[PDB]
RNA sequence: UAUGUAUAAAAAUAGAGGUAACUCUCCUGUAUCGUAGAAGAUGGGCGAUGGUUGAACGGAAGUGUUUUGACUUGUCCAUGAAAUUCCAGAAUCCAUUGCAUACGACUUUAA
RNA sequence: CCAAGACGUUGCAUUCUUCGAUGUCGGCUCUUCCUAUCAUACCGAAUUCGGUAAGCGU
RNA sequence: UCUAGUGGGCCAUUUUUGGUAAGCAGAACUGGCGAUGCGGGAUGAACCGAACGUGAGGUUAAGGUGCCGGAAUGUACGCUCAUCAGACACCAGAAAAGGUGUUAGUUCGAACUAGCCCUGAAAAUGGAUGGCGCUUAAGCGUACUACCCAUACCUCACCGUCUGGGUUA
RNA sequence: GUAGGUCAGCAUCAGUUUUCGGGGGCGGAAAAAGAAUAAGGGAAGGUGGCUGUUUAUAGCCCUUGUUGUAAUACGUCCACUGGGGACUGAGGACUGCGGCUUGCCAAGGAUGCUGACAUAAUGGU
């Protein structure tokens, strides 16, 4: 169509600004710059309100206004209150050993299947890891928190083995806010 | 090249024509009308100057009829000081008393008569009136 | 030194050809600022020179002159057909032509 | 360019048929030529009658009565593909029902690969009513239309000193 | 954004036979077509692309669907004659016609002038 | 329209073969061509692509010693002068001539980061793609087939542009000045009648 | 191969750029810098106090950038031009060495 | 491809050159390419069947 | 009237027979090549256009105009994104059936229906829309202008041949 | 004075051709439109007014009249006309066909006015 537009009310935070599409939104939690050259949306800025326009689009080009939408509210969202991602270790035999360096930002997984290879994984920036066999991921960027859960549950994977037996592995429980 | 004139008489074939000698010191010459750019300056009023006198005759060369020509002395000879008739000059003097005042009247224009033309980087002749 | 050039600037592009036949007899000219054949109509008939410079002084010059006239434009993008008096030269191509004002009509 | 012409024919009178009957048919072509050539070919596969037993008994030319006022055209059409078994419906709004079926025919070539040979127009009728009228068309019939104007790449002018604005 | 294509858009071609001209957006036909007027005589009434015109700063208030009297009453009503002539934009194209149609003797004239300006280059130290 | 004694070519944000079309065609005509920055060339399509097309290239070799075959070069300005030499008749004098009046360039070397440079209309990617399509640049490409020294490209390259800022910032003080100056001669507006 | 051999921000393009949450500009260079004078002569009066020419910085290829006797068309004026009378102290050999060697070459040494 | 892996359906001799002669099997030797993959690596299902894959060996 | 050479043919259009098929064998009609250069299809004996004395100018055919390459990086409206796209007849090759690819349609959201793309698709020296490259194209479909140029056309000069008309001064 | 080497420039013409411009006749629905101005009709993608309505504090659409022998575009034609460029100059007293007023003429094929160099300048190998 030649016009598409959906409209967000912004809270409170202090910077929204979009120069070069980039926005650089910082809030009472912190800093969040990312990019919007991956859609081609006049986002207009105006009082307390932003309109996300596509003019002349096509339904592939007009199907990105809600993803759109969707992630501008999820930083600010990230900026406001921020994420936190509880994730619980489950295990048959052999107990999980998990430590953290340098306040979380790298973890290392012992143990895991009685396997004697340490597993050391670095978390995305922005992204601290605490111990509540409970594992806590809290971020400003929902995109490095679900990574870097994604990362520890990719690296604790079982092998050549039967799932059907082998219930072992780490998966996420909670997706809330701090 | 690239002088400013002033047209006295139309001649058979081409422009009886002289930039005032004291102010460019191009003479009384025909100048084809092919090797001009007439331009839209405001005219000189040159229907004071008599003009029936300039003809072909006038400006005729001396009649050579052989092939011997050519010397160090014959480039001696010629020359202004030379050869130039009193009568040429007197002509160009009276030509230059009936032409001046009219370009001191008008401004800028003594000046521009002056100057020579040229053309400058970016000039497009075809698109440039004159 | 902005004083003379009375001349306006040209090159020498190709011979007038088919794609693989060449006839040098008359030459193809990009004269500078001429963008369109209705440009090219005010520069038909002018007369182009090829300028350039010997060893040997032929009547104590070392600066020898072959003459032509912009015959004709060529194509759209205002490009021109000259005829010289001596076939330019191939190793002209791309080389510089000047195109006086005269035979002038303006 | 196409050009509507009204083109009226009947076949040659005979002792069977004194009184010919005169049939009329609008349709769009490049000349005369081809609008009789169309004229003979509607009329040959309907009502038995040559090019050379019948005649033209009438040529004009239609031109737009109201060139300047923006219309919405339906296009009824016969297809003719690779299978050959289609009837189609299109909308076109523009001033006149000549650019109707010129833009008729550059998108039905556009999008279906159809020739000139392909297509014969039903019919084009100019729909009046907003609730009559595709989708598109509607939403251009929309009062408070705007939009920003789409690129449109802005003598030889190459090396240009400095880096477009293009806004 | 600042120049949006819609009814009562005044806009300047910029390719055809009016080059140069101001006209008005009296309706849109379609996303590349629109019918256009001005008010003046040598600009009649016409089917034009958006491809040979530039959207200028000017909107005026007009129905859609005007006729060409009530357009050029409309146009002299809002003023947009001298409205379009005081922004730079408009100066600047007027510079640009004037400059281009200027002679020899006048560029002669300009020469000095503009020499006279520039033997100034006095600036505080 | 006019061609000057050398023309320096900013090849940010151009078109790999458009630039290189125009470029050959101005080497025939007898014009000396600088194409500064061809890193930052543009080539329409996807990077894997690309990539891919690379790669394919690179395979083009003789079985009898290699080092008679085909040379990959992986530099981004040998990639423009490839192009170049591809639309040029390279193996004839006139042809020759030409690629020697080519000098392409990864950044901006001190030759010619103190002269103007110009673009192509032609062969600017914002005008010649429509928006919304995927593209890739040369550098990057490069740098994953065998350049080596994209590192260093970009660290010179800022200090260029600050350098390079500097001297703006000095030369709109001038202009600031010079503007200023302008319009307190009464002539400026005495000119008015002719378009100046 | 020249004929003015004149022009250095970076960026985005569904935006920039300034001046001072403000406001102006953009919509290419047909723009700016320049351009007058025997291929540019000899003088003079006003006016301006400018203009053009014969230590530090720059390593990406720094071929530079900066810095600190002439020549005046800012503005007036007076002579002169023509008949060019219509286009043109080392290396090597000789020798030596064997870490080398088909021969050259290579590694050594030799005043 | 099809539904009842059947039935079907769609695909991956000539005498032009040489009879003023192109030495005419296999083995040995040796190098290279191909993938329609035996092994190796890494994945997907239910040792077996598969996908990427010709780097390396056979 | 006398006599030469010839009495191995081949290809294409269309029709057609033998054949599993064949750059296979066999015929019919015509046009060609052989015996024929030239413009074009990158390249080729028969494909397209045009058939040729020596030249000058003009204009076209077929085919082309991003660069190689003479000639619009022309105009108008769309389609297409291809993880080894596509790009001009002959021609130098791929099918059924599908593909939450996408753009349009038809009939009562469902099915169909088309156009492009992808899949089906798969080899051996490294290499081929001719190459470079090309993505609101320099790809495909349609429409409209301008332009380029053959030994063809037109005007003219000259050579020769043939034909016709004069010529006892 | 007469005629005369080589090479150029221009004018006035002839042949051929290309490229721009103006004026006029005629044709079509004796264009369609439109403008301006009188009737009536209808409404919206609904303005002022108060989602709904019928020109008001915007207007639009349809029909008719008028201004009208309207203009323009397009087509066609002029034995109407203004430019610019290119190539060619065969023939060699007179005849001919024509226009003009006997002479003249653009009418059975280029002459006129000049300049430079007379040179290896043109030309050849």
């Amino acid at each position: 169509d030649i016009y598409k537009d959906e409209t967000l009310t912004i809270p409170k935070g202090v910077t929204v600004d979009i120069k070069a599409r980039n926005v650089t939104v910082t809030g009472p939690r912190g800093t969040l710059k990312q990019n919007l050259r991956h859609v081609d949306i006049e986002m207009k800025k105006q009082g307390n309100t932003i309109k996300f326009i596509v003019w002349h689009g096509s339904r592939k080009h007009n199907a990105c206004i809600r993803s759109v939408y969707s992630i501008i509210n999820n930083m600010i969202i990230g900026v406001t209150q921020g994420f936190r991602y509880k994730m619980r270790l489950v295990y048959a035999h052999f107990p999980i050993n998990i430590n953290l360096t340098e306040n979380g930002t790298v973890v290392e997984i012992r143990n895991f299947l009685g396997e004697r290879i340490t597993r050391v994984i670095k978390c995305l920036p922005g992204v601290t890891v605490s111990i509540s066999d409970e594992i806590i991921l809290e971020g400003n960027s929902l995109e490095n928190v679900s990574q870097s859960a994604a990362n520890i549950k990719q690296i604790c994977n079982v092998r050549n083995k039967d799932i059907r037996k082998f219930l072992d592995g780490i998966y996420v429980s909670e997706r809330g806010n701090i | 090249r690239g002088k400013r004139v002033v047209v006295l008489s139309q001649l058979e074939d081409t422009l009886v024509v002289t930039g005032p000698y004291k102010v460019n010191g191009v003479p009384i010459r025909r100048v084809n009308h092919r090797y001009v750019i007439a331009t839209s300056a405001p005219k000189i009023d040159v229907s004071g100057v008599s003009v029936e006198k300039f003809t072909k005759a006038y400006f005729a060369k001396q009649k050579r009829s052989g092939p011997v020509k050519k010397d160090e002395a014959f480039f001696a000879e010629n020359a202004p000081k030379n050869a130039l008739p009193a009568e040429r000059i007197a002509d160009q003097k009276a030509v230059d008393a009936k032409l001046l005042p009219a370009i001191k009247a008008i401004p800028n224009m003594k000046e521009y008569l002056a100057a020579s033309f040229a053309l400058s980087n970016g000039d497009r002749p075809h698109l440039m009136k004159f | 030194a902005q004083g003379h050039r009375l001349y306006v600037k040209a090159k020498h592009l190709s011979f007038q050809r088919s794609k693989h036949v060449i006839h040098p007899g008359t030459s193809i000219v990009k004269i500078e600022g001429c963008d369109s054949k209705e440009e090219a109509q005010f520069y038909l008939g002018k007369r182009v020179c090829y300028v350039y410079k010997s060893s040997k002084a032929v009547r104590g010059s070392k600066i020898r002159v072959i003459w032509g006239t912009i015959a004709r434009p060529h194509g759209n993008s205002g490009a021109v057909r000259a005829r010289f008096v001596h076939n330019l030269p191939a190793k002209t191509f791309g080389s510089s032509l000047r195109v006086m004002l005269y035979p002038s009509n303006i | 360019a196409l050009k509507e012409y009204q083109v009226v024919g009947r076949k040659v009178p005979t002792e069977h048929e004194p009184v010919p009957k005169l049939f009329r048919m609008r349709l769009f072509a490049p000349n005369e030529s081809v609008a009789k050539s169309r004229y003979w070919y509607f009329l040959k596969m309907i009502n038995k009658v040559k090019k050379a037993t019948g005649e033209i008994v009438a040529i004009n030319e239609i031109s737009e009565p109201k060139p300047l006022k923006a219309k919405v055209f339906g296009i009824w059409i016969r297809y003719d593909s690779r299978s050959g078994t289609h009837n189609m419906y299109k909308e076109f709004r523009d001033t006149t029902r000549v650019g109707a079926v010129e833009a008729m025919y550059a998108d039905m070539a556009a999008r279906h690969r159809a020739r000139f040979r392909s297509i014969r127009i039903l019919k084009v009728v100019e729909v009046e009513k907003k609730e009559d009228v595709r989708n598109y068309v509607k939403q251009l019939l929309n009062p408070h239309l705007k939009f920003p104007l789409p690129h449109r790449r802005t003598g030889k002018k190459v090396f240009a000193p400095h880096r477009p604005s293009t806004f | 954004f600042k120049r949006y294509v819609e009814v009562g858009r005044v806009v300047l071609v910029t390719k055809g036979e009016y080059t140069g001209k101001l006209a008005v957006i009296v309706d849109i036909v379609d996303h590349k077509r629109a019918l256009i007027d001005s008010p003046c005589s040598e600009f009649p009434r016409q089917v034009i692309r958006y491809g040979s015109v530039v959207l200028t700063h000017i909107v005026m208030k007009l129905p859609r669907g005007a006729r060409s009297g009530i357009v050029a009453k409309k146009w002299k009503a809002q003023d947009v004659c001298n409205k379009w002539a005081s922004s730079a934009w408009a100066k600047k194209l007027e510079a640009k016609k004037v400059r281009s149609q200027l002679n020899d003797f006048d560029r002669f004239a300009v020469m000095r002038l503009k020499k006279q300006r520039r033997e100034q280059v006095n600036v505080a130290v | 329209s006019e061609f000057q004694k050398v023309v320096v070519i900013d090849a940010k944000g151009h078109l790999l073969g458009r630039l290189a079309s125009v470029v050959a065609k101005q080497l025939l005509g007898g014009q000396k061509v600088v194409v500064v920055r061809c890193e930052e060339l543009n080539i329409s399509g996807h990077f894997f692509r690309n990539k891919l097309k690379y790669l394919a290239y690179l395979r083009k070799a003789c079985r009898y010693n290699p080092s008679r075959g085909a040379f990959h070069f992986r530099a981004p300005s040998r990639i423009f002068q490839k192009a170049v030499r591809g639309m040029l008749p390279h193996k004839t004098a006139r042809g020759q001539a030409a690629l020697e009046h080519l000098q392409a360039v990864e950044g901006i070397p001190p030759p010619f980061d103190k002269q103007k440079r110009v673009v192509v209309p032609a062969a600017l990617r914002v005008l010649r793609l429509k928006p919304g399509r995927k593209y890739c640049t040369v550098g990057r490409l490069s740098s994953e087939v065998g350049w080596k020294y994209n590192d260093i490209v970009a660290k010179l390259e800022e200090r260029r542009k600050v350098k390079s800022a500097a001297f703006y910032q000095a030369k709109l003080a001038k202009q600031k000045k010079i503007a200023s100056a302008k319009e307190a001669s009464p002539v400026n507006q005495k000119l008015s009648q002719f378009g100046y």
